[PDB]
């Protein structure tokens, strides 16, 4: 619970002149790991460390940027991960573990979820070391499933989530209330509920137009 | 030497005035009150704020893009130059918004953007068109960065229209009049590539002199040539960042192209796969719910054998640009074809046309004043 004990402090740090002072990296780089480990997030603290790393490339630290990058990818499809590459130098995108983390990140944006879980190397203990990261990406998979599927097959939804078993899939089935259908797909959304058109309907703007044309 | 005789004498005069800015605004009522009285124009007082927005940014961009190590420029300005002026109590006039939108400009070139939230919240004073067009300038760019293509494209339309009832007249966009034309032109051109089978709002925004050339650009870009990836990205870069002055081009100093590696290659990643999203949508969605005849007709069109047609098809529906469903028993692909709207231009014009009547009726009644 060190996240909660730094929120007030780091909040006033990042609104002052201490976000272009490199000396504050002590409390800030610590607070970046506090996001990753304790499963919390703060974009501004990340982005300020990224900005201070962009200022002096020497102070760049690989794991601290991985703790930024990995937790940026949990928060998709937001432009958190967009802002990461914007501050990470040409030199610094070819580091370890950065290069592998960035490549894995590319797969999530283009939504190649099958390729994402294939691409994983399982000997990098840092990717095991981020708490709730393995489920977070799965929750973002299922998040975009709801937006752009009306149904999905049982084998298909398994494979996207890293080739899940029958019992492992029970969590993800129950999560958004999804349930089986006849022969034999998993329901995701109603057909009229997914589409949501807001197309042709206007020319009802009479009231304003007559209020201005009143005199 | 004449170069840095001019540059250094700007900054040293601004660092001088920065103390006067902080000193007058906060506490000395009588000094402010004395300044309200004497001239016939308070325009001299206010111009000097956002005059030094773009001139200081030029001078600091030079010092930034000449000294790439042991950074003197960026932490001096960031700490002292910017935050001292803005963070403390505003001067009582439009100067509070001027120093705000000077700071918003300074904050824009730096790629650290997330306090666009609170800058809008501290724009308490009324949105004069002067301040409003320059707000929508950056706020649209912020939406362009947010991947809110549909939102940002509307925001660029109004500011390029030239019936936001601008009149200027006395040099409040001076020496960069056509930058507002060409940057809004350029940044709108990128957004059209991403989404468009919706607007049907591009008629208002950009005139037919440019719609014709930018129209064929998007088609030539997404369909058949990666040539437009080059020429679009050439023009897009000076306008995306806004680096006010590129330094003297010579090989004897290096010093300049090293910052431009980052600055440019930062925007490479933007247009890279966001463009390749376009070609998927480019093929018109001919039959709304596709049977075997049309689904295979589109999977012949996506990619050929064998390996991995279906996978790539179902990767790309996810992104934002399709809403659809798969059926198992039927083997059927059902999808969503959405369209925009025809005429939204007329009812927005009904006031704009009346301004052509109004300032018509008014300007000649200013001539009817004089020659009477």
């Amino acid at each position: 619970a060190m996240f909660e004990q730094m929120r007030a402090n780091v909040g006033k740090l990042l609104k002052g002149i201490d976000r272009y002072n490199p000396e504050n990296l002590a409390t800030l780089e610590r607070y970046v790991e506090t996001q990753a480990k304790e499963n919390a997030y703060d974009l501004e603290a990340n982005l300020a460390v990224l900005k201070l790393y962009q200022f002096n490339p020497a102070f760049f630290q690989t794991t601290v940027t991985a703790q930024i990058l990995l937790k940026a990818l949990t928060n998709l499809p937001h432009t958190d991960f967009t802002l990461c590459k914007c501050m990470i130098d040409q030199a610094h995108q070819e580091e370890r573990p950065i290069r592998q983390i960035l490549y894995l990140g590319d797969l999530l944006e283009t939504c190649h979820f099958q390729a994402f879980w294939q691409a994983l190397d399982e000997n990098m203990d840092l990717l095991e070391g981020i708490t709730g990261f393995e489920d977070s990406v799965r929750k973002f998979i299922c998040h975009v499933v709801g937006i752009t599927y009306q149904h999905i097959d049982r084998w298909l939804l398994a494979e996207m989530l890293g080739d899940l078993t029958d019992s492992q899939l029970k969590m993800w089935m129950s999560k958004y209330g999804w349930s089986a259908d006849e022969s034999g797909q998993i329901f995701i959304c109603s057909q009229e509920e997914s589409i949501k058109p807001k197309n042709i309907v206007e020319k009802i703007d009479f009231d304003s137009v007559s209020s201005i044309m009143a005199s | 030497q004449w170069l840095w005789d001019i540059i250094d004498e700007f900054i040293y005069q601004f660092q001088s005035f920065s103390q006067y800015r902080c000193k007058t605004a906060k506490k000395s009522e009588e000094e402010i009150d004395f300044l309200r009285s004497n001239p016939k124009i308070w325009n001299v007082h206010s111009v000097l704020n956002v005059l030094h927005s773009l001139v200081d940014k030029s001078n600091i961009n030079r010092q930034l893009e000449v000294y790439t190590s042991g950074g003197d420029p960026e932490s001096v300005a960031g700490e002292y130059g910017r935050h001292s002026l803005y963070k403390m109590l505003g001067y009582f006039s439009l100067v509070g918004l001027l120093r705000l939108h000077s700071l918003l400009g300074d904050y824009y070139q730096a790629i650290k953007v997330l306090e666009n939230i609170e800058l809008n919240k501290k724009s308490m004073y009324s949105r004069v068109p002067e301040c409003q067009v320059t707000t929508y300038y950056y706020v649209g760019f912020a939406y362009l960065m947010m991947r809110r293509y549909q939102d940002a494209i509307r925001v660029f339309a109004n500011i390029l229209l030239y019936i936001q009832r601008t009149k200027s007249m006395f040099q409040r966009t001076t020496y960069k009049y056509e930058m507002i034309n060409k940057q809004n032109e350029q940044m709108h051109a990128l957004l059209a590539i991403a989404l468009t089978m919706y607007p049907m709002r591009i008629d208002e925004s950009i005139h037919l002199q440019l719609r014709e050339k930018y129209g064929d650009k998007m088609l030539r870009m997404q369909k058949g040539d990666p040539q437009v990836y080059e020429e679009l990205f050439s023009y897009s870069c000076p306008k995306f960042l806004s680096p006010v002055v590129p330094n003297y081009d010579s090989v004897h100093p290096n010093y300049h192209k090293e910052p431009f590696l980052q600055q440019l290659k930062v925007f490479s990643d933007e247009v890279q796969q966001q463009a390749q999203l376009s070609t998927i949508r480019s093929f018109l969605k001919l039959y709304t719910t596709m049977p075997v005849a049309k689904l295979a007709g589109f999977l012949d069109l996506t990619e050929q054998e064998f390996r991995i047609q279906l996978l790539v098809f179902k990767h790309k529906m996810k992104n934002l640009v399709w809403t659809s469903g798969i059926s198992a028993l039927d083997g059927e692909f059902q999808s969503a074809s959405e369209v925009d709207f025809y005429i939204d231009k007329d009812m927005i014009h009904i006031a704009d046309t009346k301004v052509a009547r109004r300032y018509g009726d008014f300007f000649i009644r200013q001539i009817h004043k004089f020659e009477e």
